[PDB]
């Protein structure tokens, strides 16, 4: 009956079956990012030489450079019967507010985090933006996620690789004194009274500090049927629908403007509600969010299931115990060449008594003179004189070290080539799309074109609020990937040349040669030749 | 040596040597800010002694201290121990900074 136990029930059955694939890709991370001598917990250990010798990290960096070397980007493509520019307006929406720098360096650690564990994240946040607004004097953003594999915990009965029929997920953040101060100043909290929530993270390293303050946010989606209108559009056209929990504070001004209801029906669709608790209490209980799907999007490496149980893997996993073995080895012979007597004669006292001086080091003589006569034993035994053996490198050692370097080797190869991670990460991109175009849909104002321009339907409450109104045909564009593209005009620019690359040298060759001159950016040079470029495209009809 | 000198003569024999505080007072305690300090180390996640315990750190607030927060688990009398360390050290290193106030030292 209480929501703070069912909640909690939920996050504890989650957090359960998610902890193996936790702890293995924390190891990984660690072990990647920090340091690979990962004995904390090794106790009665003195100080001895502990070598770092990597051979895994140039593998990581290669890979990273790989997949940074190729960015996707996601591509609305107009559906199958829709009009031919049905995602001009989404696709320019996307690339404005997913232009910045937030974006890419979200998508840059989640894709690193998936390389090095396994598993990496980030979210989709709308903000208020009064300078420059997307839509609606509203933008969306595109946060990071670090150390997802414990601090993003998804539904335990989810069996797809980007979670989009799980319909919760908890995300624990964690802070300091001032960030806490300045989250409840943010989300209306009570400051005074700290937070307490499951800590996600393990204290290995001699870090002084580490976190303190721990809160969790819950998204649950739930899907019913809601009332719809089904309304009259007197500006022009026939009837547009409207779900009945907005168009709320604007249920009488529809009349006045002019939007008369013709009936009333029921259609199902998924609302996401967020609710930020503590391990003690729920702070907000159910704000309902804008979207069809919860706003964080998961990438992941090797993922599969092994019994009922989720295992994700990534290109570290596989190489710690060669690499801990030849660290082990090249300590074990730094301690052979550091502490070993050296080569040196074995002498009886009486042999260099009186001549210990030749032999400290000097070079001041022409030879080395021995005792020869004993006053009670007549004379001395004579005997080879021995050496201390010079310090060697066992077989065993330099065997071993071969044998894991060659291991590591063998074992650190991603795939042939980055493909499949690759695929992943489109596939994250591709759920994205669908996020990202939900919450437009939900906030945004997205024009209507018709075939008879651009119908931007919109009204105001007595509050000067402003209320967002959509029909239902809001998905006529369905998600790709393709090239990462800072703008339309860019984008354009990318396919003319692609275009042109693929025509032969006719007219359309000219013509396609005038339009990329036509898209160009201006300056004064370009300007000119623009203007030359748009005047003959005019003249050529 | 003689650079460090502080006094002007020695000890000699018989010097008779006067006791300061004569009565109870509640002390006032100035000092150089640099002549008291605090050194501190987080108890080892190692120690013989948090050997079976999961060690985490533990902020103190307004003083800048941290200490470990140790957690322990037992099956046998479902029953867990929490156990928070504060390993500190106040030093003292310019007593001649450090000074004392005694009012009413009254015979």
């Amino acid at each position: 009956e209480n929501r703070l136990e069912s909640i909690l029930s939920r996050f504890d059955a989650d957090w359960t079956a998610s902890d193996e694939a936790r702890r293995e890709a924390k190891n990984d991370l660690f072990f990647s990012r920090v340091s690979q001598w990962d004995d904390w917990l090794s106790q009665y250990t003195t100080l001895q030489y502990r070598g770092q010798f990597d051979v895994v990290r140039p593998v990581v960096r290669k890979l990273v450079s790989e997949m940074r070397q190729n960015p996707i980007d996601v591509l609305y493509r107009p559906k199958d019967g829709a009009r031919p520019d049905a995602a001009d307006v989404l696709m320019g929406m996307y690339r404005t507010d997913m232009r910045h720098n937030t974006a890419k360096i979200a998508v840059n650690i989640a894709v690193r985090e998936q390389i090095e564990a396994g598993v990496g994240a980030w979210r989709l946040v709308t903000d208020y933006e009064d300078q420059s607004p997307t839509s609606n004097n509203q933008v969306i953003r595109r946060e990071p996620i670090h150390s997802a594999c414990s601090h993003v915990i998804w539904d335990s009965n989810s069996k797809l690789m980007d979670k989009s029929d799980a319909r919760h997920c908890t995300v624990i953040h964690s802070m300091s004194q001032n960030g806490w101060e300045d989250f409840a100043e943010k989300y209306d909290l009570d400051a005074d009274d700290i937070p307490s929530f499951q800590n996600p993270n393990d204290w290995v390293f001699p870090w002084l500090t580490q976190d303190t303050i721990q809160i969790a946010e819950f998204y649950e989606v739930v899907e019913k049927k809601e009332t719809a209108f089904i309304y009259q559009d007197p500006v022009t056209g026939e009837p547009v629908s409207y779900f009945k929990r907005d168009i709320k504070d604007v249920i009488d001004d529809l009349a006045d403007s002019g939007f008369i209801k013709i009936a009333e029906r029921q259609i199902k669709r998924r609302r996401v509600y967020k609710s930020i608790i503590t391990c003690t209490a729920v702070l907000k209980d159910k704000q309902l969010i804008a979207g069809e799907h919860i706003p964080i999007v998961p990438v992941f490496g090797e993922w599969g299931f092994v019994e009922d149980k989720e295992v994700y893997e990534g290109v570290v996993r596989l190489t710690k115990d060669g690499q801990r073995l030849r660290n082990m080895i090249m300590s074990f012979n730094a301690d052979i060449v550091a502490r070993t007597p050296k080569k040196k004669p074995f002498f009886w006292p009486e042999q260099i008594a009186g001549f210990e001086h030749m032999y400290d080091g000097n070079d001041d003589y022409p030879y080395y003179l021995l005792n020869r006569t004993d006053e009670n034993s007549g004379d001395l035994p004579t005997q080879p004189l021995a050496y201390y053996e010079n310090p060697e490198v066992p077989q065993a050692n330099a065997y071993m070290l071969e044998a894991a370097t060659s291991a590591v080797k063998e074992v650190a190869t991603l795939g042939v080539e980055t493909y499949v991670f690759q695929d992943n990460l489109a596939t994250a991109m591709r759920r994205d799309g669908e996020i990202y175009q939900s919450i437009v849909n939900d906030i945004y104002d997205v024009p209507r074109n018709v075939t008879i321009l651009m119908a931007e339907v919109v009204d105001l409450a007595t509050g000067e609020k402003q209320v967002l109104n959509d029909i239902r045909g809001r998905y006529e564009c369905y998600t790709d990937v393709g090239p990462s593209f800072q703008s339309m005009k860019q984008q354009n620019r990318a396919e003319i040349l692609e275009l042109l690359g693929k025509t032969p040298q006719g007219t359309p060759e000219y013509q396609l040669l005038l339009l990329q001159y036509f898209t160009l950016l201006d300056g004064k040079g370009v300007e000119m030749m623009r203007d030359y470029a748009n005047k003959q495209l005019i003249q050529m009809g | 040596q003689r650079a460090y000198a502080n006094v002007n003569t020695s000890l000699a024999d018989a010097m008779a040597v006067n006791i300061l505080n004569v009565k109870d007072a509640r002390t006032n305690v100035f000092w150089a800010d640099d002549a008291i300090r605090i050194v501190s180390q987080p108890i080892p996640a190692n120690h013989e002694l948090f050997a079976g315990m999961k060690t985490t750190s533990f902020s103190i607030p307004d003083v800048g201290l941290n200490g470990i927060f140790a957690t322990q688990g037992d099956i046998s009398t479902l029953s867990g121990l929490c156990r928070i360390a504060l390993w500190y050290g106040v030093n003292a290193t310019r007593p001649e900074a450090i000074g004392v106030g005694l009012p009413g030292q009254t015979a």
